[PDB]
């Protein structure tokens, strides 16, 4: 999920769009 | 937002701030 992978990783508003409907 | 570590629901409660304008589905559970 997308805060998961900001935790990890690199973030952007692509990973908020594919859970924010 | 953009490219910046902040982690567990403070993202959460940020989302309402920074995604803002639908009111959201938000499915990959809830972000504890």
């Amino acid at each position: 999920g997308i805060v998961e992978q900001c935790c990890t990783s690199i973030c952007s508003l692509y990973q908020l769009e594919n859970y924010c409907g | 937002f953009v490219n910046q570590h902040l982690c567990g629901s403070h993202l959460v409660e940020a989302l309402y701030l920074v995604c803002g304008e639908r009111g959201f589905f938000y499915t990959p559970k809830t972000r504890r």
